[PDB]
RNA sequence: CCCGGCGAGGGGAGUGAAAAAGAACCUGAAACCGUGUACGUACAAGCAGUGGGAGCACGCUUAGGCGUGUGACUGCGUACC
């Protein structure tokens, strides 16, 4: 029984070359060059599911600092004062109130000042 | 055991150990697989690098030309060269133990009885070697795919069944495991049942 | 009018009539769920802050869907070391609709 | 019982080893031989 | 029948189930080379992707947001054997 490789081999190259569309030059036309590109894009995506959680917390913290310094307090003292008041709202919600509701954010700052005093 | 008869409502007595066993599937599978291995021919071959036509000259010199090194035009890497692990004629038959071959027969016959695929008669014959004659008899008994085991070979029964591909005729001495399974229904005369037990025992 | 509550290890800020996607809940696709652990309620310049929960605050919702999210691919590769491996993933969610906020 | 309803016993049909057929199989490339010796060569090894 | 050198090549008419079956004639993949449309691009430094993300075009069918193409700007990042 002789076995020919033509039909299976062709379908296996087309799967890789479809994941590589939008790339520049030979990276979307040639199998040897495109296979390496698809491998590297999967390595980066695994790593960047970790860095995504770092880049967003860092952004919330910089916006709470800016809105706190405008009410006469810093980020360090604001966060310590909320722990002593037993307020369990987290960074993501706080950076959202600071943009869309500045009246409620001021009420939070007055509660942290009272706890520190 | 006791086997009923359809054409004469008699009773025929047989052995329990030949018709009352349980099914040994692992044993039957081995004997059936070894039967089909014994049907192969095994006739084929290819050419190695030593059997392709051509001389033993070295295509170009070892060093200096800027090409990969070559030693033979009959290399299995070149187009029109030899086959690396070429085939030879071979024999595919397997050995089956005598007690194992006979044990698998007894569990095939024992299971045909449980599923009602075996029926016993006294006589089965036709007057003349005519296909139309045998075809009529089968339709009365409501049989389409059938294997007929008879005690002694009949010249007229053999000839009348030749042109019907769904009907096969044997004698007791010529039973094989595969055709007992492949046919929908099995018809054995009383004389055939007597000899089969004797050869199995 | 909005409230903040926690569910599934995360926190959410919602308004009435909104549809929110959470982690998988053990509730049938038609029933109503209840959230009694509310962190704050803001009602247009009247603000209530929980220490850590607002007394008497509760949020009512209705389960509207179950399903699995989009598929992601895991790719591991160690160059020059003869090693490679791949995997796929698909995460379960639950959608609810906010029907009533009360303090 | 039919010709397409018979199976063998469990544990009697171990599959053979196939060397040099990719990374995932666990036997690709060198095929279980190691690196660069007399014992790794075609025909290599010492007499009894 | 028409253009053309009483050419090569082509457009009609006709045959045929089919001519994109027309003799360089079954099917007709990939590398490679073109014409058309949408978006980007002439103050900008590097394995050319990946995480975030506006604007534009287009289809939306509860008018809601969704799908598809492009990708200004920005964090991280020196191919494979
Ligand atoms: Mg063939
Ligand atoms: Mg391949
Ligand atoms: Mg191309
Ligand atoms: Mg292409
Ligand atoms: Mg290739
Ligand atoms: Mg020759
Ligand atoms: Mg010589
Ligand atoms: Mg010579
Ligand atoms: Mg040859
Ligand atoms: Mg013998
Ligand atoms: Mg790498
Ligand atoms: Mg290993
Ligand atoms: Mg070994
Ligand atoms: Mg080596
Ligand atoms: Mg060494
Ligand atoms: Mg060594
Ligand atoms: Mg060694
Ligand atoms: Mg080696
Ligand atoms: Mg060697
Ligand atoms: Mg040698
Ligand atoms: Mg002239
Ligand atoms: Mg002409
Ligand atoms: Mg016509
Ligand atoms: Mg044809
Ligand atoms: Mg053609
Ligand atoms: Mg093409
Ligand atoms: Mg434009
Ligand atoms: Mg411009
Ligand atoms: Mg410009
Ligand atoms: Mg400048
Ligand atoms: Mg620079
Ligand atoms: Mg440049
Ligand atoms: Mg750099
Ligand atoms: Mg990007
Ligand atoms: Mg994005
Ligand atoms: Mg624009
Ligand atoms: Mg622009
Ligand atoms: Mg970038
Ligand atoms: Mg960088
Ligand atoms: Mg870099
Ligand atoms: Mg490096
Ligand atoms: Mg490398």
């Amino acid at each position: 029984a002789r076995v020919k490789r033509g039909v299976i081999a062709r379908a296996r190259h087309k799967k890789i070359l479809k994941q590589a569309k939008g790339y520049y030059g030979a990276r979307s036309r040639v199998y040897r060059v495109a296979f390496q590109a698809v491998i590297k894009a999967g390595q980066y995506a695994y790593r960047d599911r970790r860095q995504r959680k770092r880049q967003f917390r860092q952004l919330w913290i910089a916006r709470i600092n800016a809105a706190a310094r405008q009410n006469g307090i810093s980020y360090s003292k604001f966060i310590n004062g909320l722990k002593k008041a037993s307020v369990e709202i987290d960074r993501k919600i706080l950076a959202d109130i600071a943009v869309f509701d500045k009246v409620a954010f001021t009420a939070l700052v007055e509660k942290a000042k009272a706890a520190l005093a | 055991m006791e086997l009923v008869l359809k054409d004469a409502q008699s009773a025929l007595t047989v052995s329990e150990t030949t018709f009352g066993r349980d099914f040994n599937e692992a044993l039957v599978h081995q004997v059936v697989v070894a039967y089909a291995a014994g049907a192969r021919q095994g006739t084929r071959a290819q050419k190695t690098r030593a059997e392709v036509t051509g001389s033993g000259k070295k295509p170009w010199r070892q060093k200096g030309t800027g090409r990969a090194r070559s030693g033979s035009i009959k290399s299995p890497i070149w187009r029109s060269g030899g086959v690396t692990f070429a085939a030879r004629p071979q024999d595919h038959s397997q050995k089956v133990n005598k007690k194992m071959y006979r044990g698998a027969l007894k569990s095939i016959l024992s299971e045909l009885v449980r599923q009602d695929r075996l029926i016993v008669v006294e006589k089965f014959s036709v007057e003349a070697p005519k296909t139309k004659l045998l075809a009529q008899k089968l339709k009365d008994m409501a049989l389409e795919d059938v294997l007929i085991i008879t005690g002694e070979l009949d010249e007229n029964l053999f000839l009348a069944a030749r042109n019907l591909h769904k009907v096969d005729v044997r004698d007791a001495t010529g039973i094989d495991p595969v055709s007992l399974i492949a046919f929908d229904k099995v018809v054995m005369t009383a004389d055939a049942v007597k000899q089969v037990e004797e050869m199995l025992a | 009018m909005y409230a903040v509550f926690q569910s599934g290890g995360k926190q959410h800020r919602v308004s009435e009539g909104q549809t929110v996607r959470l982690e998988k809940l053990d509730i049938a696709t038609g029933e109503t769920v209840e959230f009694a652990e509310v962190l704050m309620i803001a009602n247009g310049e009247e603000v209530k802050i929980g220490v850590p929960f607002v007394d008497g605050g509760v949020i009512k919702a209705e389960v509207v869907a179950h399903g699995r999210g989009e598929k992601v691919k895991i790719v591991k590769f160690r160059r020059r070391k003869h090693y490679r491996k791949q995997q796929g993933h698909r995460q379960w969610f639950t959608d609810v609709k906010i029907t009533g906020i009360s303090a | 019982m039919r010709l397409n309803t018979l199976s063998p016993a469990e544990g009697s049909k171990k599959a053979g080893k196939r060397l040099g057929r990719g990374i995932g199989s666990g036997l690709g490339k060198t095929g279980g031989r190691g690196h660069k010796g007399q014992k790794s060569r075609s025909g290599g090894g010492v007499r009894r």
